[PDB]
């Protein structure tokens, strides 16, 4: 079941009466057929953007930025291998003692981490301007479509792990928390993976500076409640894994006796 | 590479680990030398053209 | 030309999986709807009874401009294959035969949201093979404004408006309409659909190889122990 | 058998309909007949790496650094041998004592390992350019010849011959192996003398710098997989010489009980 395999929206192509609704409107549009009309009013103009067409356009347009953010994080992916392979099949005739091939490993992962850096930069410019189209749509129908929440997921899903890869974990959070609010993503233990390392880090910020208490137990708990339905959702419950999360949350947490 | 302590092919440099192979390295260092003190020489040529052509 | 036989041998695509597609363009197999004017996509791309062939080219209006996240307007244009009869029973895409074309589709679709210019182009070429010369089995339909409604054929006193025939249009010396819409839109569009089939399907037909790769190359790393 | 007898990678000049095919895109390159021009993009003008010319250009090109650097050593060796005839020819009118003869010995060798040492790094100069020369082919159907095959290993053989006398030992294993891939080079046991040894340098540097046991084990256990390997190629198996081997290397090696 592939709701981007059409890779549009809604369809665009019955009544009678409705047909003949429609033909007399043609009819006034040929009378008052004006293409340099602009609006000094707006608000009639902008009634466009509740119509299948707009939204039909605005959802090709996140597609075609999702495509090319996927494809320069997938890019990437081929040049690194490319360029370790590249490496192991070039003769280091200068090259004699072990500290010079850790030397040389050094500088081919220095490398490999300084461009997997500028990829997921240029991935995320893209993935930034398809969640600003897919907010833009108006129109609350539209949006409940399965097509709609496909992409919706795809595009939160690829923007929020190249963000956490650029260590920007607290923007990560307000993401994730709409991305588990689409259809059944609840059930995902990696989307409560991340906003467990997530809060963990908005912690330690309050613990390092000093903050509110009140801060620190609200992060401290958002982050307790989604790292136990992480390990649920991969081990289950009465598990050796989940009853061992029960003691870590339960020692850290607060209890009243 | 170019003052020859360096192979432009194979990319090693002289070494001093062994007696031997210091004995070597004072020749060399000395037409290392004889190759920069060349270049000075013509960088301080053309300087003194270049002073007395802003003169005239 | 022997243009329209290079289409026939896409037929291998029913039976071959698509993973990679070209940059804003979409792809499926299908079965023909109620008149057979269009396709209708399969729950299943895999399955044998599919005959259409769907390829769908999407663009933005004004990216000559770089405006294209302005919003301007959707355009795309599509072809649609149809094909007679079911597939080979093997399931293997690399060994098999062309078939011959029911119909050639061509969609053109272009709407500007500014000047509210909507124009909807349609030729479908009912007999693809047979005779070089078949312009009267060309049905050209030719929407602008949303007039006329679909599927009105072409009235005498108002030409190229609807559905009509090539046959119609003149081909005279003074005003070669004919020769015009052949020799620099129709065959050039026939053109640019035949490439992108074969691409698509070298894309995927290569990516089999590399997981083949995948398994020997990963059986070489227990030699390093 | 010679591979290299007509001194070229594969020969070069017959369908008529191919025939016809080159005879249109000939014609075409007349019009455009322009020496001058440039390509801003090198993409299409990179292909002709793969012409049949281009291969036969480079083949030539690394065989004639081989004559050039195989000559170094048949020179050196030459020159060796006349300077020891001339050296017992001259008459020594003052010299009278034991330990004079012994230092005047002592003073040959120390110029014939003065002058081999800088035949050896000459002729191992020439050796790398040959081999950079065939690094840049990029045809693999040109890659499976005799012709290339019989270069490949030649070079090889002459290259590790002359770093060997240079004592780059560790330099040596990684052309060693690439030497032992090409037709049935493996059945030499030559080639496998001398990964006994790079391997023995490589187990005593990481002891000497006292660096990890992984290393150790690894290079340990490269020796004694070749060390039985060249004796198993040349004294043969069930051998006594191949018994004595199995002694030390279960002496050398780690066995649980």
């Amino acid at each position: 079941v592939d709701e981007l395999l059409k890779g549009e929206l809604v369809p665009e192509n019955l009544t009678e009466d409705q047909k003949k609704k429609k033909k007399e409107i043609m009819e006034q549009e040929s009378l008052w057929k004006n293409p340099d009309f602009k609006g000094y009013n707006k608000t009639f103009q902008e009634l466009h953007q509740l119509s299948k067409t707009f939204a039909n356009n605005q959802f090709r347009l996140a597609l075609s930025n999702y495509q090319s953010g996927v494809n320069t994080i997938m890019k990437n992916r081929d040049w690194v291998e490319q360029y370790r392979k590249e490496e192991a099949e070039k003769k280091r005739l200068d090259e004699k003692w072990y500290w010079q091939k850790v030397d040389r490993k050094a500088r081919e992962e220095r490398v490999v981490y300084r461009e997997k850096m500028k990829a997921k930069q240029d991935a995320l410019n893209y993935f930034s301007k398809a969640i600003n189209h897919l907010d833009e749509i108006k129109n609350p129908d539209l949006r409940e479509r399965p097509e709609f929440k496909r992409l919706l997921s795809d595009v939160y899903r690829s923007w929020i792990m190249a963000e956490y890869d650029l260590q920007n974990l607290p923007q990560t959070i307000p993401i994730l928390e709409l991305y588990i609010e689409i259809d059944d993503n609840e059930k995902e233990y990696p989307a409560h993976k991340y906003l467990a390392s997530a809060y963990s880090f908005e912690e330690n910020m309050i613990k390092k500076t000093k903050g509110p208490d009140d801060m620190l137990f609200k992060y401290r708990y958002k982050k307790n409640v989604h790292l136990l339905r992480a390990t649920e959702l991969k081990y289950g419950k009465d598990s050796p894994e989940y009853k061992h999360i029960v003691n870590v949350i339960n020692r850290d947490e607060v209890i009243s006796v | 590479a170019a003052l020859g302590l360096r192979n432009p092919t194979v990319l090693t440099f002289i070494s001093l680990s062994t007696a031997g192979k210091a004995n070597s390295v004072i020749g060399l260092c000395d037409d290392a030398l004889r190759v920069i003190s060349k270049q000075r020489a013509d960088l301080g040529a053309y300087y003194n053209r270049m002073e007395h052509a802003a003169k005239g | 030309s022997e243009v329209n036989k290079r289409l026939r041998l896409h037929t291998v695509l029913f039976k071959m999986k698509v993973r990679t597609l070209p940059h804003k363009t979409v792809l499926y197999k299908g079965k023909p709807s109620a008149d057979g004017e269009r396709c209708e996509a399969a729950d299943k791309q895999e399955a044998q009874d599919n005959t259409c062939l769907h390829l769908e080219v999407f663009d933005f209006v004004g990216s000559e401009d770089g405006k294209s996240s302005k919003n301007l307007g959707a355009k795309f244009k599509k072809m649609e294959l149809f094909f007679e009869g079911s597939n080979n029973a093997d399931p293997d895409p690399r060994k098999e035969q062309p078939r011959n074309l029911t119909k050639i589709r061509t969609y053109i679709y272009q709407n500007n949201f500014l000047l509210e210019d909507k124009v909807i182009s349609v030729i479908a070429d009912v007999a693809p093979n047979g005779e070089p010369a078949h312009n009267d089995k060309i049905e050209l339909f030719y929407q602008h404004d949303d007039y006329p409604v679909w599927g009105t054929p072409e009235t005498p006193s108002e030409k190229g408006v609807g559905k009509y025939i090539l046959s119609n249009v003149e081909n005279t010396k003074s005003n070669p309409i004919r020769n015009n819409f052949k020799k620099q839109f129709y065959f050039k569009n026939l053109d640019y659909f035949d490439k992108l089939f074969t691409k698509i399907f070298d894309y995927n037909d290569r990516d089999s190889n590399k997981h083949y790769k995948k398994n020997v190359e990963a059986l070489k790393g227990s030699l390093k122990y």
